[PDB]
């Protein structure tokens, strides 16, 4: 009966990006993990997810894009 | 007469150490007088009646002089313990008080005191002690006896009765009712369940003073925060963080009496009341301390309300309201007697349920704590450890008072080292693919057996030829490296070949389950957009509707053209795509790369090595990722893989016959299917089938330890527990499920164990912080084995694949599994944090089913609930079934049958609720949180001659007497596992063979009786449809060429086997009274198979006559390169013994088949002898091949001279005329035939 934070919509997340340009959500009250940077989006969970939906277009990792 | 049950016998004991000149007799008389003053100390219980007897008397305390003892102190301790170890009789007619004066030195005394727990508590006994001391000193000054300050027993029950009838009683009762209404469940620092009322009076006491000075700095930084509330906030956060729970019910010590009424009282005062605690991860420490201080401030106005009353109104248990209890109070033990120092030592405070934590901040600003723990639930070093956690807990806030309650770290420096050791799985693997490994192993052992089924058997070279060929065909159909190929194929060699070929062309394979509805499949294909679909000719009409989808029918081998690898596969390519149920929208596909599954298979080959003697089974459907290590792992070790029959993975008996047939050494099981399999096992069947098993693996469910011990005793085959989601390339963690590690498992489930190669396990809390051992937390997966992501869905990917705080730049997969790590570092599966369920190994999201059902017409809301419909249907395994509860928007009946049949067109078969129930209103309870315990269970007619036994079997397995036919077996509580045992039962109760799949496709009495009560019976029997040359097999006296089924395995895979036979309804054997009308009738079918080209023929008995008789008939026309004869004799040799031989052929033919309208067999034997008595033979100018049974008749003119006027070569095996066609002889004849046909 944990009910994880990522499953809760009552909390507000923020969009983070690594070096491979892979997007993810992260709790706003927590420090952004090392090797990750904010993409300029925060707020409600479904909102951040809907943002990621349109921003993340090429699912390939960055290092495999030039080889493609 | 106010009590029912008799109170317990535990007591409160202590002793006061008096260093100074003490007059012992006067002190004893002062004890008597002080005890006499308080009228509540004299109290007894008659049984039950709890009442005060004013006629009781007190005796002078015993004065022991231990100064002459070798160890006065230890002997005094032994005395006080000797009185304390004895239980106290409650029903005695004597006072329950005991005092004793012990002298250990000329100036030192131990003043032992003991009371029954209903007389005094930890707060009120120093009042009695202080009054005795007051009498003592007063008499030492020459003044008379002071009066009694203690409130008499009448005034306290008058006051209490006032409070009971007061207007504050109802107000407090309502307050605590609302409090226990919003009261969260209790927590505990001990993983063991919360017992409730405890019997052990022997507890563990631990006093610890923090000299770090951290609390003084934290308190001097927070000036406005009262030190008690600050230390209490620290304790609350400490408890919540150590238990990984933000909301938990602790206990707090209040007082039922206040002011002087508490200081002049003798009876119990302290009142432990329930305290709900909510930790906020965003709050600072002052906010928690403030909110908690206001909470206690509100609780203190109602603290006069007794706690046993809160239990009373609520009550049956068993779990208590709160585990731990926090004490901030300080008890004043000091007393002033001239020229003598008094120190009160504690001996017995009574039993503790779980844990008592008392906090004492001093006037200097530092912090001391007193821990009272249950000796059965705790031990001292662990308490020291938790205290250290609290120490660094305080230090962190002292250094940074702006620290959030969520960012605080409670893990010790050594545990991080443990986690660093356990997750250090770095193993350097080569950059490679599946095709490169398979090609390498094939280059190692080309002539070794690799792939096989009931018809085909490939060596590694032949298999690689077929893989390369099919890959080139796929490439000719436009399948480029990086594409996807959907697969809808029954279980045969061509499924394996298909997957290997798909990988060979640089593509990924998309397994399709044809049992799913067309809508879901079309959705999947619209998402994946595959380049090609590999299926059979009969399943193509299903996919003729799918737009923009090229198809391909692959059921036969192709002409081999090289075995060289194409080298088109790259490590960054997707290997396989497997769709799983989504909790939000349409199902999501899991893209698993090549390097991931390479690491998985290479690890599985290192940790569980396989050799060429090993035989791996193909039991797992292609729609499950487990099958991935069945399709490839045997081919990277040189082992052999064998296909099972379709839907034989649901039949335990078929698994027994399969294992026994191929000598399987390696297989897989789902714990539910393992239980259903050992349920079919008897020790002799286990030693007749499971004797070849050297390695068995279980994954997908929590693995019961009892099932593992039962499997160990019944078989002895090593069992292994594996764990992983689909998004982690099959399995991530491993653990031995047999022998020593199994015998040490204390829990009910075998741990999921330790991580594989280049993979890491991370059990975090709600704050993304790692949890200490024994504490449940959310499970997260790291490493090279993670999936590439969800296909074409960035949102679900970014939601489920998150950032990794302990590995910079790397990602981390949120399983939703709740787990914890043990003292041996092994991870133990505990449960789920979401609505996802694993029903008999099947991954099912309840949210999808809910959304689909509430998308139905005229449905306000619908709820899916998995439950055991019939409790008598639980023999082991997962007996849960899906039940849907619907409510109509209009209030009108919903017609649940049509709604279920409508659900079958969207959801997979196993995700469709077996029962849909309509409710007037969805059963809520308190806050509208949907009470699932209020959800009712579904309630538990021809019945003709044969189906009466079916109803009897239903009534046997379900325990419910079934009078009505047309009754669904599943809606009555049945499920897959029980349907297996049903199939066995009916199979022994009916001459026909009953399979559980027939129960699946038709679940009723009438339907099961309807079905219960292949290639064809036509002239052409397609034994094996190949491509190249064709070997024609002629029918024996039975008229059926079925017995050649076991020949197709030994022949070269390019060959075709078409058996000719006699379908008695207008068949050649009966329409001919001349035994050449049939030898020339078969030319009408043989010449319309292959008109030209050489001919390859084989016959047995009568079929051999028909072999030579056609051989010369074709030699008078093309050529016959091979004509085999199986113990065939010329008709010139109505004889008496040949009828016995024919009778043996018939007997062994029909007795080898347990199943009517097949009496045509008995006809084709009649028509045989009627035709056999008319002699017919032709010298046959060509040559042929002959196999002779050595144990047959005499006459040394045996075929070498008997067939001489008809060139030939003879092979001699030891068998009868009947056994020459048996599989045991074909184990030699087969290879000979193939070597002859080369
Ligand atoms: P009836 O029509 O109900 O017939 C019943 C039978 C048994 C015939 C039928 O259901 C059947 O054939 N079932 C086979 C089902 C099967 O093989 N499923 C695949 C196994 S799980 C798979 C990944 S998964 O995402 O599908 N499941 C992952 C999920 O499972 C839990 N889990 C895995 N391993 C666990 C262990 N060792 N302990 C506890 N829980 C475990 C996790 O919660 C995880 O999230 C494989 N990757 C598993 O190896």
């Amino acid at each position: 009966h944990m009910t994880s934070v990522f499953d809760r919509d009552d909390i507000q997340f923020q969009v983070v990006v690594n070096h491979e340009e892979q997007y993810s959500i992260w709790p706003e009250y927590k420090e952004i993990p090392q090797g990750w940077r904010a993409a300029g989006k925060s707020g409600l969970k479904k909102d951040c997810l809907a943002y990621i939906e349109e921003v993340w277009t090429d699912m390939r990792p960055l290092s495999l894009r030039q080889h493609m | 007469e106010k009590l029912s049950e008799l109170p317990s016998a535990w007591s409160v004991a202590h002793y006061v150490e008096l260093t100074g000149e003490v007059d012992s007799p006067l002190l004893a008389r002062a004890v008597v007088a002080g005890l006499a003053q308080a009228d509540t100390l004299r109290m007894r219980f008659t049984e039950v009646w709890q009442w005060v007897d004013d006629a009781l008397t007190f005796e002078l305390p015993e004065i022991i002089d231990l100064r002459t003892n070798i160890d006065p102190h230890g002997t005094a301790q032994a005395l006080m313990q000797a009185d304390l170890q004895q239980d106290l009789r409650v029903d005695s007619g004597k006072p329950l008080v005991f005092h004793q004066l012990i002298q250990v030195a000329d100036n030192r005394w131990y003043w032992y005191q003991r009371y029954h727990h209903l007389l005094v508590d930890g707060f009120s006994f120093p009042a009695i002690t202080r009054q005795i001391a007051n009498i003592y000193c007063t008499w030492l000054r020459g003044e008379p006896t002071p009066a009694s300050p203690f409130t008499p027993f009448a005034d306290v029950v008058e006051e209490y009765q006032q409070y009971r009838e007061s207007e504050a009683w109802q107000r407090d009762a309502a307050f605590w009712a609302e409090q226990r209404r919003q009261l969260p469940p209790p927590a505990s620092l001990s993983p063991a369940p919360l017992p409730g009322r405890s019997a052990s009076a022997d507890i563990l006491r631990l006093k610890l003073e923090f000299t770090d000075g951290e609390f003084r700095q934290l308190a001097t930084q927070l000036s406005g925060v009262q030190r008690t509330d600050l230390a209490l906030a620290l304790a609350a956060l400490w408890l919540g963080r150590l238990c990984n729970r933000m909301d938990y019910a602790a206990g707090f010590i209040f007082m039922r009496r206040l002011g002087s009424a508490a200081l002049t009282a003798t009876g119990p005062v302290l009142n432990v009341l329930p305290l709900g605690i909510h930790i906020a991860a965003q709050e600072t420490l002052p906010e928690l301390a403030t909110r908690l201080a206001a909470q206690l401030k509100k609780m203190r106005r109602h603290q006069r309300y007794d706690a046993e009353q809160i239990v009373r109104d609520s009550a049956a248990g068993d779990e208590p309201l709160f585990g731990p209890v926090l004490n901030i109070k300080v008890f004043d033990y000091q007393l002033d007697i001239p020229d003598v120092q008094a120190q009160t030592h504690t001996l017995a405070t009574g039993p503790v349920n779980d844990l008592e934590l008392a906090l004492f901040p001093d006037v200097h600003g530092d912090l001391s704590i007193e821990i009272l723990a249950n000796k059965q639930r705790y031990d001292e070093p662990t308490l020291i450890q938790h205290a250290e956690r609290l120490k660094m807990l305080i230090a962190q806030f002292a250094a940074d008072p702006a620290l959030l309650c969520g960012d605080v770290d409670i893990m010790l420096p050594g545990e991080y080292a443990q986690l660093a050791q356990l997750n250090a799985t770095q193993v350097e693997i080569p950059e490679t693919t599946l095709s490169a490994l398979v090609a390498e192993q094939a280059a190692k052992t080309p002539d070794a057996p690799a792939l096989a089924d009931a018809r085909y058997l490939f060596s590694y070279r032949e298999m690689r030829e077929q893989v390369v060929a099919l890959a080139n065909l796929l490439r000719e159909r436009g399948v480029k490296p990086g594409d996807s190929v959907a697969v809808a194929l029954p279980r045969s060699v061509f499924l394996t070949l298909a997957l290997h070929a798909i990988v060979e062309a640089g593509a990924a394979w998309l397994p399709l389950d044809t049992g799913y509805p067309d809508d879901r499949l079309k959705m999947m294909l619209e998402d994946a957009r595959p380049s090609l679909l590999i299926t059979t000719d009969d399943q193509l009409p299903r996919f003729s509707d799918v737009p923009n989808l090229t198809s391909l029918c692959y059921n036969a081998p192709l002409t081999p053209q090289g075995s060289a690898p194409l080298q088109l596969s790259q490590p960054h390519h997707t290997a396989y795509i497997i769709f799983t149920s989504g909790s939000t929208g349409r199902p999501k596909g899991v893209m698993v790369g090549q390097t991931a599954i390479v690491n998985r298979l290479l690890w599985m080959q290192n940790h569980y090595p396989l050799t060429g003697e090993d035989v791996v089974a193909q039991k797992t459907p292609c729609s499950f990722d487990v099958s991935v290590w069945e399709f490839f792992w045997p081919f990277i070790a040189g082992a052999k893989l064998v296909m099972a029959e379709p839907e034989a993975h649901r039949d335990p008996l078929a698994m027994q016959q399969f294992f026994a047939e191929y000598g399987v050494t390696t297989t897989h099981f789902v714990p539910s299917m393992l239980a259903a399999f050992v349920a079919s096992l008897t020790p002799q069947t286990a030693r007749q089938s499971c004797a070849t098993l050297k390695q068995v693996f279980c994954s997908g469910e929590a693995l019961p330890a009892d099932l593992c011990r039962e499997w160990q005793q019944l078989t002895g085959a090593p069992l292994h527990n594996l764990y992983g989601p689909t998004e982690a390339a099959v399995d991530v963690s491993w653990y031995p499920a047999f022998g020593e590690e199994l015998a040490q498992v204390r829990g009910s489930s075998v741990p999921i164990g330790y991580p594989v190669w280049n993979t890491g396990l991370r059990i975090l809390d709600a704050m993304m912080h790692p949890v200490p051992p024994g504490v449940a937390g959310d499970l997260y997966l790291t490493g090279i084995q993670l999936a590439q992501g969800y296909l074409g869905r960035p949102d679900l990917t970014a939601s489920r694949f998150i950032a990794d705080p302990f590995a910079p730049g790397e990602r981390m997969y949120r399983t939703g599994d709740v787990a914890r790590w043990l003292d041996n570092g092994a991870v133990e599966y505990l449960g789920r944090s979401d609505d996802q369920l694993k029903i008999r190994g099947q991954r099912i999201e309840l949210g999808e089913i809910d959304r689909v059902m509430q998308a139905l017409p005229d449905v306000e809301q619908a709820v899916t609930h998995a439950c055991v419909i019939n409790q008598a249907a639980a023999t082991g395994g997962d007996a849960r079934q899906l039940v849907g509860y619907l409510v109509s928007q209009s209030g009108l009946p919903l017609d649940t049958s049509a709604l279920q049949a409508q659900l079958r067109e969207t959801l997979p078969p196993h995700m469709v609720p077996v029962v849909l129930l309509q409710l007037p209103q969805l059963p809520l309870s308190a806050n509208g949180k949907l009470d699932r315990k209020a959800l009712p269970l579904p309630e538990l007619a021809p019945k003709a001659g044969s189906e009466t036994i079916i109803a009897a079997a239903f009534s046997s397995l379900l325990g419910c007497d079934v009078q009505d036919a047309d009754a669904d077996f599943f809606a009555l509580g049945g499920h897959s596992l029980l349907a297996m045992k049903l199939a066995a039962q009916l199979s022994r109760q009916v001459a026909r063979q009953v399979t559980p799949g027939q129960v699946m496709v038709a679940s009723t009495v009438a339907k099961l009786a309807t079905i219960i009560d292949r290639m064809g019976f036509e002239t052409i029997l397609p034994l094996r449809e190949g491509n190249g040359p064709t070997l024609f097999c002629f029918h024996p006296a039975s008229g059926f060429a079925w017995q050649f089924s076991v020949l197709s395995r030994y022949l070269d895979p390019q060959w075709s086997i078409i058996g000719i036979q006699s379908p008695r309804p207008n068949g050649p054997m009966q329409t001919a009274a001349n035994l050449d009308e049939v030898c020339e009738a078969h030319l009408a079918t043989l010449l319309e198979q292959q008109p030209h080209g050489p001919y390859y023929l084989l016959g047995y008995s009568l079929g051999g006559t028909l072999a030579q008789g056609i051989a010369a008939r074709l030699r008078a026309r093309e050529q016959v390169a091979f004509l085999g004869l199986l113990d065939t004799w010329p008709p010139e040799t109505l004889d008496p013994e040949v009828l016995a031989e024919i009778n043996r052929e018939r007997e062994a033919f029909l007795a080898a088949q347990q199943g009517e309208l097949f009496t045509t067999i008995e006809g084709n034997y009649a028509d045989a002898v009627r035709l056999l008595t008319t002699a017919h033979s032709v010298p046959f100018d060509g040559k042929a091949t002959l196999f002779v049974a050595e144990r047959t008749l005499q006459e040394g003119m045996s075929p070498e001279r008997a067939w001489s006027p008809w060139e030939l070569d003879i092979y001699r095996q030891d068998c009868a005329h009947v056994d020459i066609i048996s599989p045991g002889t074909f184990e030699k004849i087969g290879p000979i035939i193939r070597a002859t046909l080369n």
